[PDB]
């Protein structure tokens, strides 16, 4: 018996069969604006970190105070070492 | 065809080991379980 | 997929939220009169409504591995078609065994009728007990 | 939705954090921490958009 259409596999090999596809994530960057470097590093495997301590974060939210955020008020100065 | 080959060899090795097994125990000879009718028979001819 | 875009323009939205959030505090100019905490409260508004649109489409379960190949910023599309080569050439591990040991089974079979002839008609029943009935 | 949930909270959280330093911090050194939170932010969305 074949499994790939007794399954309803089939559909997914017209689609994914042999193709041009990026080893990278290029597919979806180019979409986005700005100059973005694919972060593939050890250090950027937080959100599977971040999976393993729910807890961190309780329930609905965080204590928020939209006044406290006054720090948000910034003047008009320059900025070294940033390129844009 | 080595497949077949190896396998088909394999397969014939137990025929021939089944014929060597059968035969052999068909072949045994004084057929019995106890030693006293041998202990009889091995007193006979130690007499002679 | 109707609930699969209405998440993906939040998504997308928040991306240009972000961009015009950087442009505007990096080219900040006198010139400028309430449009950058206005930004602002687009980015925050726009991050709750991604929590009420992830709850529609929660049946969605996304492999350990894939995310995996997301974090590293890997081809998780080139994953499907490695799957498609693992489903389709293992396919053939186990019924390459199975015919190698079918074989086996029917051709052994054959030779025990071949030697026993007063016990013929138990051979034949191995064979049947050897399928899946 | 819960790898949304988490992303969504900690980029709050992380927020919250930053607003109490960048008050206390240099005119200079203020605006680096906002352009690498969001560079960074923006970097951590662009996965669940993938």
């Amino acid at each position: 018996t074949n499994l790939i259409t007794h399954y309803n596999l089939e559909q997914a090999y017209n689609k994914f069969c042999g193709k041009k596809v990026k080893e990278k994530l290029s597919n979806f960057l180019p979409d986005l604006p700005g100059m973005i470097d694919l972060p593939g590093s050890h250090d950027n495997s937080s959100l599977r970190s971040l999976i393993e301590k729910p807890p961190i974060l309780s329930s609905s939210f965080n204590p928020i105070t939209g006044t406290m955020l006054a720090g948000f008020r910034l003047h008009t100065g320059p900025l070294p070492e940033q390129c844009r | 065809n080595p497949t077949e080959e190896y396998a088909q060899l394999f397969a014939a090795l137990i025929a021939r080991t089944a014929k060597d097994i059968d035969v052999l125990i068909d072949s045994l000879p004084s057929e019995e379980s106890t030693a006293a009718l041998q202990a009889a028979s091995l007193y006979k001819l130690e007499e002679e | 997929a109707e609930k699969f875009d209405h998440l993906e323009e939040h998504l997308e939205k928040f991306v240009e939220n972000i961009r015009q959030l950087g442009i505007i505090v990096s080219d900040f100019q006198p010139s400028s009169q309430a449009g950058l905490n206005q930004k602002l409260n687009f980015i925050v508004t726009g991050l709750q409504d991604i929590d009420k649109c992830r709850q529609q489409l929660h049946d969605i379960t996304v492999p350990l591995e894939v995310f995996e190949y997301i974090d590293q910023g890997r081809n998780p599309q080139l994953y499907t078609k490695e799957c498609l080569e693992r489903a389709l050439a293992k396919n053939e591990q186990v019924k390459g065994k199975i015919d190698t040991m079918k074989k086996f089974k029917s051709l052994l079979i054959q030779e025990l009728s071949k030697v026993f002839p007063e016990d013929m008609a138990k051979y034949r029943s191995i064979r049947g007990e050897d399928h899946p009935p | 939705s819960t790898l949304i949930e988490f992303l969504l909270h900690r980029a709050y959280s992380e927020l919250m954090v930053l607003t109490d330093l960048l008050p206390r911090k240099s005119d200079v050194e203020r605006k680096i921490e906002i352009v690498q939170f969001a560079s960074r932010t923006r970097q951590l969305f662009v996965r669940l958009l993938a």
